[PDB]
């Protein structure tokens, strides 16, 4: 124990030196959002398909798009992948404040999101829309409500993540933790866009 | 310096590694798998009383038995407390050394002992069995350090 | 000038210190050793159900099953055996060797791949747990079609089960997918190229992008399925297109699933060829795009398995089909020119791989009859299909898994299995499988639809049942060889002191002690071409292996 | 020596089913010409043992051979080729969808039996001014004016304004011949006369297969809204007498117990049944009266029974 | 057909060929060398063998120097 | 990481000329239209292809040839500090067991095991991230 | 390096000299160890 036999300031560093070599953290989590697009493929899939065997007006006659609230929703998780890229900036330098900042808001705006989708649900839920009421409403809410899963696993993951960044000093180990969770947080929010331009303009 | 006749190599560091043809074996070694585990296991827990490292070595020791006993008990890991029992069945002979941390534990009083059950055995016509029993007897003879 | 070596290895160790290696243990070797004990206990559990409908076809009564407890056996034995046995053993495989025949010291995220076992062993469990419940096991096929799985056929909980059982399961074989994939793309030797890297690594790479692409679509499908049992969802509504979309999705999913568990078996088949053919894998480069052009070919002829439905584009599949065919057939010419002007030697892993490609060949050759609709209208959904991709499966993951255990059991555990035993166990199976499924192509071109618990005796081919139903039980007793051998094998058995208990291997694995030490070596050598291990324990044919090279 | 070769498959007995025969013949061929060199190759390399006349010298070392790789990527190719634009010329002949059908059967699949209809029946000789019923086919669009809630809801339907309990895809007829659990049904048709099938399930996929008509169909629930070509015609059948029927698709527990027939009888002999059927009678009775043994014989309604150990 | 003679046939089929498949390999003689008779002399290189049986001081070889033979002892014998 | 983008790359042209040629001959030729779950399933499984590759691309551009992707690499040019690897660890089994309680939940719907196997779920990934940043004890 | 190695003197009282030993189990020591296995058996 004379000073370590392990001559590294942080007893967890990078998997592999990220300036020469890929960032193996980055590399796993961008290999498994791929996988996660083709999850919400197999959504599409269905929702196509119920779009498709609809006769002609695809969302039913109670069901109504409350694209007023959907707009702005849209619009926060938007933000909420800007602030994001901000604080994964401040990740590639030591600044842990910043980084901490920028998570918090996109947290608070992630929740938002949340909290704006589960308004809409409940809205189209009292407008005779529901899972059991209709093939619309059920392929409807089965995508949009998985996603709003990913949306919650990713506040989890951004709380989980600045608790971790509360406990142990900042190194490159933790900024690269900091960059997968916002490469997670950016790929929910294009399968949002994709999910909105689906339901909402294409329908 | 040479390494094995065919596909071994010495690589980066001091280890050589070696290579066999798929049908034949590594350890070649002229006994019964079962009474080689048996002797291992003596040599591993039967030993475990005396604490001083059991050896066994059915070489050839030529010219003079004892030294060469003595200079071959050299190689066992830690000679200080250790029992080297060497058979010859190419010259008959036995030769039984000790270390000096194992004395007066009952090892000198052991060695004719010892002697005698490898002999008998051996006599009767059984080498891994009488290196078995040499074993057993002089590990019961010796007593912890 | 002499070595103080123990007698015999230590057998098996001292008490407690194996228990929590199993719970924390994060070394890939141990993992893959988990795998290859847990997924073979899952082929005797998965393969004893098909000893009951064995014995249950062996006459036209129905002897001592029901309908509905033989419905729940080809379901969970087509459950257990894919994906319970076959999927996740080739990230068994993987795990044993792929750092290994990298270089690397252990896999990208050594803790993930942990957490895919248990995915896996416990997904598994709660999937056959719906044996235990009263009403059974999921009673529905493997392929588990739209409407007999909704929440109207099959209320049981056993069906439940099976669905999320496999949600559990899947999800380990994707993040299992994600360290071979990350393990390949960024921990490597610092000489292994991307196109020097052993025919089994690359294998195991495109094998993950398959697991990647097919498992979340499955994984998405079967929660909207059981988010149609347990919410009536619609989302596989008949009157949508949930027939066809199930199918559609599942499919999807399944043909890249009968791949992944094919490719890997592919490359330990290639690997176990050039090491006792005495010669370079032939046509490495060749096999590396025929690797390449099955897994793209793959994702888009899933609907062929769709031919009866009568609702897919029917000439698209078909020709696609065709074109999946091509590659491995030039896997198939390849393997033969690597063992072609070789000093063979037919030890229990050649004896293995050189089986795995005659009952593939045969098995390979009714793929493409069911390759043609009119072919496979007749022949759809019959007996005959059951006998294909059992020629297949069988030839592909228990030919060449055995061939890969029997190979690799020296570098996993420094003993060897016994070749007596290996020889015995090898013709076993051998006569053993070609007598069960032979057959059944017979018994399923003439009319007999597969998963019928019974059927007449006025209706013919009685005999083949029971013919079937004895070369099983020479299948059934035909692990009773392996298992002893790999029991006492695993505690005794010659010991191997050296690397490359089969000389002449290659893939760098072959250049570390038997037993690996933890982090996989103690000494990379110098790595130049396609055999790394070759060209170091026989340097003298360092330049014969470039000289001779490009003569084929 | 072509019934060995065919390996157990029956010799069809339509048009479609000869050629389709005959196609399974040529490929088969193809197949095991292929087999057999390859496995000539496997047990002629089993010759390169490792001769004790090997000295210190290993062998060739050669792989990688790129006109040979190129030669066997190209025949297979040609192979396939050919296999394809015979299986394509083959399928066209799958369903030829004559838009004048000799006779129309409705064939619905329900939970493990059987039921025919015989939707229409037009002779081209000139005969059977028959047509099928569908008054029956009656909608569920729950269209009700007001649901739980107060007002607005004014709900039509989760699926195109309908239920998923709507039933009227399927089809229903004057002559039903349903098959009940202990009477296996018997599908009569004329012999040489082109037969269409009218395919749908009552309530699961399952899969209408003739093993001598060597070709089958997935009846689905809902085939038109899920974009499958239920329908399915035959040209001819050439050969008269019972031929056995099998259901080969999972429809659940007695998905076993699905088995009926397709008695193939003379023209004159159906002008005799469907007379007998427009007049009361049933399946049995009419095969009765035109002298034709009235259950299956090929198969039978084999027991009810869960097996041979219940205590009956 | 004939209940009794496929439930003998399935149940004894497999136990002939695995007793015929025994017979055939297992009776094959071993990659094991045979047991060292006495009589033959001594043709194996020098083998010793050891206990592994203490701990060691540390585990390093560096470190352990040659402290010395010390023979503490002897004995003498001729079967 | 030129090769390790280039199968991607390959694989993505491959997928998107499969779904093309998928959606216009499904489009047209086919019983109703375009499939639209094939069509949406090679689409989206172009766009793994296409995300892994691009990243793998972007990669390779900003990196310099390491010794893993360098032909004639010598051993000692690799030789250096390895990254961290997580040691033994028992909460990937915790973690499996929190997620099969959650999994059992959803099968038999019981919405309180649902519960509390997402909880259970929570705090094993918790327990598996910060296993290596909990730091000492402060009293 | 901010932990002190530890030292206890454990008040000891069966010899522990017939039955387990240290190599088997490597507290034996430290507490009750060994079952007979006549117990197990029975
Ligand atoms: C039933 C009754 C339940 C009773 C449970 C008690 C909970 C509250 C009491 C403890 C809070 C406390 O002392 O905080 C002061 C504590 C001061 O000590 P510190 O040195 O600064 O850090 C705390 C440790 O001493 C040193 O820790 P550290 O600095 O190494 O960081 C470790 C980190 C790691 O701890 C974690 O586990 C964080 C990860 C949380 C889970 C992430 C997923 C959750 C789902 C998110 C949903 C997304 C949508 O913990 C924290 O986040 C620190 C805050 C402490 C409270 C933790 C929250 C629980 O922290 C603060 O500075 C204030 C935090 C206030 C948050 C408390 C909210 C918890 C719930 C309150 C209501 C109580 C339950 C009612 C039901
Ligand atoms: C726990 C679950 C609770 C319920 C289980 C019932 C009893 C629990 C016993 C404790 C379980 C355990 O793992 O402790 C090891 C325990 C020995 O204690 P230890 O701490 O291992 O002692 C160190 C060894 O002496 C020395 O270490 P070692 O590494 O040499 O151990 C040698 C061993 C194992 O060598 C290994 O390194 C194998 C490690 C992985 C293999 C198993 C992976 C399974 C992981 C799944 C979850 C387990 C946790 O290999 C062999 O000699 C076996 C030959 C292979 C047989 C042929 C296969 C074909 O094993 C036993 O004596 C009982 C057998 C355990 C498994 C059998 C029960 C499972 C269910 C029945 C069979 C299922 C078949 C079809 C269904
Ligand atoms: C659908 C099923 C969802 C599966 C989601 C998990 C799959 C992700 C695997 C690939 C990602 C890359 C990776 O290797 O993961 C690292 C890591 C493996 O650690 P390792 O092998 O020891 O190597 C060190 C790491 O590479 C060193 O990197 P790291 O430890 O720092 O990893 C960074 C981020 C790694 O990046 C991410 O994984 C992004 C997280 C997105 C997942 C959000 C869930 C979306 C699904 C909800 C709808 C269903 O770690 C975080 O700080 C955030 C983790 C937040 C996970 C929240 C999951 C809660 C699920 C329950 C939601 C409740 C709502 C439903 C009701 O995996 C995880 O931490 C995820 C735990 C697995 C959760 C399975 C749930 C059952
Ligand atoms: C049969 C075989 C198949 C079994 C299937 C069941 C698998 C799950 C049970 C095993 C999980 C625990 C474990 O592996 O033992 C760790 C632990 C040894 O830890 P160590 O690293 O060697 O500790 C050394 C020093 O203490 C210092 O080491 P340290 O620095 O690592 O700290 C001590 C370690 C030690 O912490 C613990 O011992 C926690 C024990 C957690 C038990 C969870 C029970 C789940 C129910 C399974 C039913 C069976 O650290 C902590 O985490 C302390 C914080 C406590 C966290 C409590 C988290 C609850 C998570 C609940 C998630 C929801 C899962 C529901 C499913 O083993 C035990 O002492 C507990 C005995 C096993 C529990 C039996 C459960 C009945
Ligand atoms: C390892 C598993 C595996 C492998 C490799 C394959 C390989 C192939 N499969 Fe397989 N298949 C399954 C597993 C597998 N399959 C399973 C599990 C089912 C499920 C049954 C069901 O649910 O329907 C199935 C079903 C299945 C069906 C549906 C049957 C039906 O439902 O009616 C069809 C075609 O219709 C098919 C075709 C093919 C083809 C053309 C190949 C070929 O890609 C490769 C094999 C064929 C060869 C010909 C290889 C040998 C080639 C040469 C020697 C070159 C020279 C020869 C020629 C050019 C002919 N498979
Ligand atoms: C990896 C995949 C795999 C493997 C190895 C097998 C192996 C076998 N399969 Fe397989 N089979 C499938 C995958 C597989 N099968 C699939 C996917 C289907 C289609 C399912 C569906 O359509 O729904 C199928 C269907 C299927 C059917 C049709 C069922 C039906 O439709 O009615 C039959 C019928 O005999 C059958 C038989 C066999 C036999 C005899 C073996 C043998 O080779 C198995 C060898 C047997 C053993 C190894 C057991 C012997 C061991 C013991 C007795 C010891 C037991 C000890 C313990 C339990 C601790 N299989
Ligand atoms: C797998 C999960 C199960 C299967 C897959 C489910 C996937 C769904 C995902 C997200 C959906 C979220 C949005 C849901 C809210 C949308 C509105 C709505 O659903 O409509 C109201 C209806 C009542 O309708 P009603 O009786 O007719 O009365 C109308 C009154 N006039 O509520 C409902 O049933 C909806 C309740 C559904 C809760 C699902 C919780 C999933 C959590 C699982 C945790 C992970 C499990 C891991 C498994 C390995
Ligand atoms: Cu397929
Ligand atoms: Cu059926
Ligand atoms: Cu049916």
């Amino acid at each position: 124990m004379t000073s370590a036999v392990g001559t590294s300031g942080t007893a967890i560093t990078s998997r592999v030196h990220s300036l020469n070599r890929p960032n193996m953290v980055s590399v796993g989590t961008i290999v498994w959002l791929s996988s996660e697009l083709m999850f919400f493929a197999g959504l599409f899939a269905m929702y196509f398909t119920a779009r498709a065997q609809a006769g002609g007006a695809w969302p039913p006659e109670p069901t109504e798009l409350n694209l007023a609230l959907a707009v702005p929703v849209t619009l926060v998780l938007i933000a909420s992948s800007f602030t994001c890229q901000m604080g994964v900036f401040a990740a590639e330098r030591g600044d842990v404040f910043g980084l901490r900042r920028w998570y918090v808001i996109t947290f608070l705006m992630g929740l938002f999101f949340v909290l704006g989708q589960g308004y809409e649900y409940i809205h189209l839920v009292e407008h005779g829309t529901t899972i059991p009421g209709s093939a619309y409403g059920s392929v409807f809410y089965l995508a949009t409500g998985f996603h709003g899963l990913h949306v919650i696993g990713g506040l989890v993951a951004f709380v989980l993540l600045l608790a971790r960044t509360k406990m142990s000093k900042f190194t490159p180990a933790q900024a690269t933790a900091a960059i997968v969770v916002s490469y997670y947080w950016h790929f929910v929010d294009i399968v949002w866009i994709a999910l909105f331009a689906t339901i909402y303009f294409v329908r | 310096e040479l390494d094995l006749p065919y596909g071994s190599a010495l690589t980066s560091s001091g280890r050589i590694s070696a290579v066999t043809e798929p049908g034949e074996l590594s350890v070649h070694y002229p006994f019964p798998t079962m009474d080689l585990v048996v002797l291992d296991d003596a040599l591993k827990y039967g030993s475990r009383a005396a604490k001083a490292r059991f050896a066994v070595y059915i070489g050839p020791l030529g010219a003079d038995t004892a030294a060469t006993a003595r200079e071959i008990l050299a190689n066992v890991p830690t000679p200080e407390n250790a029992v080297l029992l060497a058979v010859s069945p190419d010259q008959r002979a036995i030769e039984v050394v000790y270390g000096a941390d194992v004395k007066g534990r009952g090892i000198e009083s052991a060695a004719p002992l010892g002697v005698s059950a490898a002999a008998a055995s051996f006599k009767e016509g059984n080498l891994i069995d009488g290196l078995i029993s040499a074993v057993r007897v002089m590990s019961a003879g010796v007593s912890p350090a | 000038e002499l070595e103080a070596r123990r007698p015999f290895p230590e057998r098996m160790g001292p008490k407690g210190n194996l228990i929590y290696k199993l719970i924390t243990t994060t070394d890939h070797k141990l993992i893959g050793i988990m795998y290859c004990v847990v997924c073979f206990a899952f082929f005797l559990v998965g393969g004893l159900m098909a000893l009951f409908m064995r014995t249950e076809l062996a006459m036209p009564g129905l002897q001592f099953l029901s309908n509905e407890q033989f419905n729940q056996l080809f379901t969970m034995h087509g459950t257990v055996m894919l994906l319970f046995y076959a999927t996740p053993i080739v990230f068994g495989f993987a795990n044993l060797v792929l750092p290994l025949q990298i270089g690397a010291p252990d896999v990208a995220f050594p803790r993930l791949n942990a957490l895919s076992f248990w995915l896996f062993l416990f997904g598994a469990l709660i999937a056959i747990a719906g044996f235990i419940t009263p009403g059974g096991a999921a009673d529905f096929g493997w392929t588990a079609y739209s409407p007999l799985t909704d929440a109207i056929h099959s209320p049981g909980a056993g069906g439940d089960l099976w669905i999320m059982g496999l949600a559990v399961g899947g999800l380990g074989t994707i993040l299992g997918g994600v360290n071979m994939i990350t393990t390949v793309v960024c921990m490597r030797a610092p000489g292994m190229t991307m196109f020097r890297m052993p025919i089994f690594t690359w294998n195991i790479l495109v094998t993950s992008i398959l697991v990647l692409i097919a498992f979340p679509i499955l994984t998405a499908a079967l929660f909207g399925l059981a988010a149609d049992r347990h919410l009536g969802a619609h989302i596989y509504d008949p009157a949508n297109g949930g027939v066809l979309l199930w199918q559609h999705l599942f499919w999807f999913f399944g043909h890249p699933e009968v791949y992944i568990i094919a490719l890997p078996f592919f490359g330990i088949v290639s690997e176990i060829f050039p090491v006792f053919s005495r010669k370079p894998i032939f046509g490495y480069t060749t096999l590396i795009y025929a690797t390449l052009a099955i897994a793209a070919l793959s994702v888009a002829v899933w609907a062929h398995h769709m031919y009866a439905t009568g609702a897919v584009l029917l000439p698209f599949f078909s020709f696609m089909t065709f074109l999946i065919a091509v590659p491995t057939g030039i896997k198939f010419f390849n393997w033969i020119g690597t063992m072609w002007k070789g000093q063979l030697t037919f030890e229990t892993p050649m004896l293995f791989s050189v089986g795995f490609l005659i009952t593939f060949l045969l098995g390979g050759l009714s793929g493409v009859l069911l390759a043609s609709p009119p072919l496979d209208f007749h022949v759809t959904d019959s007996y005959f299909v059951i006998a294909h991709f059992h020629y297949v499966l069988f030839g592909t993951i228990v030919f060449a898994t055995y061939a890969g255990i029997y190979f690799w059991f020296p570098k996993m555990t420094g003993r060897l299995l016994d070749e007596r035993l290996g020889k015995l166990h090898f013709w076993l199976t051998f006569i053993g499988f070609h007598t069960t499924f032979l057959v059944q192509h017979w018994l399923g071109d003439e009319g007999m639809p597969r998963r019928y618990a019974d059927y007449l005796p006025t209706d013919g081919f009685t005999t083949l049942n029971v013919i079937s139903t004895v070369g099983a039980f020479i299948l059934g007793v035909s692990m009773l060889p392996f298992v002893w051998n790999v029991f006492k094998s695993w505690r005794y058995g010659e010991p191997v002191t050296v690397d490359d208990p089969w000389g002449y291997g290659n893939s760098l694995e072959w250049a570390t002690s038997c037993p690996p030490p933890r982090h996989n070596f103690t000494e990379l050598p110098r790595i130049r071409s396609e055999r790394p291990a070759f060209e170091l324990h026989y340097p003298h044919m360092v330049e014969r292996m470039r000289a001779e090279a490009h003569v084929g | 020596w072509s019934d060995a070769l065919a390996l157990g498959w029956p010799t069809g007995i339509t048009p479609e089913a000869k050629l389709n025969r005959e196609l399974w013949i040529g490929s088969v061929i193809a197949s095991f010409a292929v087999g057999a060199i390859v496995w000539g190759l496997i047990f002629w390399t089993s010759a390169f043992h490792r001769k004790k006349a090997t000295d210190t010298e290993l062998p060739r070392q050669f792989g990688y051979n790129m006109p040979l790789e190129l030669t066997l990527t190209v025949i297979p190719f040609l192979i396939i080729s050919v296999l394809f634009y015979f299986t394509v010329v083959v399928q066209e002949r799958m369903m030829h969808k004559d838009p004048n059908p000799e006779v129309v059967i409705d064939v619905t699949a329900f939970q493990w039996n059987w039921k025919f209809g015989y939707q229409k029946i037009a002779f081209a000789d000139g005969s059977f001014d028959y047509d099928g019923a569908d008054p029956e086919r009656k909608e569920a669009m729950t269209s009700r004016p007001e649901g739980k809630d107060e007002h607005g809801i004014e709900k039509v339907g989760p699926i195109r304004g309908m239920t998923p309990e709507d039933r009227t895809y399927l089809n229903f007829d004057k002559i039903e011949t349903l098959g009940t659990s202990s009477e296996i049904p018997v599908l009569v048709l004329p012999a040489g006369k082109r037969i269409e099938f009218v395919l749908n399930s009552a309530d699961v996929i399952h899969g209408f297969w003739v093993p001598e008509f060597l070709f089958k169909r997935d009846v689905l629930p809902e085939p038109k809204a899920n974009n499958s070509d239920n329908v399915f015609q035959v040209s001819e059948i050439q050969q008269t007498g019972a031929f056995v029927g099998r259901c080969t698709e999972m429809c659940g527990t007695f998905h076993a117990m699905m088995n009926f027939e397709v008695r193939v009888v003379e023209p004159n002999d159906f002008k005799a049944y469907i007379d007998q059927r427009n007049a009361g009678k049933t399946n049995a009775e009419a095969l009765a009266a035109i002298n034709q043994p009235p259950l299956a014989i090929t198969t039978e309604p084999f027991e009810s029974r869960r097996g041979e150990l219940v205590p009956q | 057909m004939s209940t009794a003679l496929t439930h003998g046939l399935i149940g004894g089929v497999p136990l002939v060929l695995f007793a015929v498949l025994a017979l055939i390999f297992l009776t094959r003689k071993g990659p094991h060398p045979d047991t060292y008779k006495m009589s033959d002399p001594w043709t194996h290189a020098p083998i010793l063998w050891a206990a592994e049986e203490p701990r060691e001081h540390g585990h390093g070889g560096h470190g352990h120097d040659s402290h010395g033979v010390v023979i503490g002892g002897g004995a003498s014998g001729k079967w | 990481m030129h090769i390790e983008a280039r199968l991607f790359e390959i694989l993505t042209a491959f997928f998107a000329l499969a779904a093309v040629v998928y959606a216009v001959l499904t489009a047209m030729f086919a019983t109703g239209g375009v499939e639209w779950a094939g069509t949406t399933a090679l689409v989206l499984t172009t766009g793994l292809t296409l995300i892994t590759g691009t990243f793998f691309r972007f990669v390779a551009r900003r990196l310099d040839t390491r010794p893993e992707d360098y032909e004639d690499a010598e051993i000692s040019d690799g030789a250096g500090e390895l990254g961290f690897f997580a040691p033994h660890s028992w909460w990937p089994i915790l973690i499996s067991l929190s997620f099969s309680t959650a999994a059992v939940g959803a099968a038999l719907w019981l919405p309180w095991l649902i519960a509390a196997g997402v909880a259970f779920v929570i705090t094993s990934v918790c327990g598996l991230v910060f296993e290596y940043y909990w730091g000492p004890e402060k009293h | 390096m901010s932990s002190t190695q530890d030292r206890s003197q454990l008040d000891p009282e069966v010899e522990r000299h017939t039955g387990v030993d240290v190599e088997d189990v490597p507290s034996a020591e430290w507490g009750w160890s060994h079952m007979p296995i006549g117990v197990m058996h029975i």
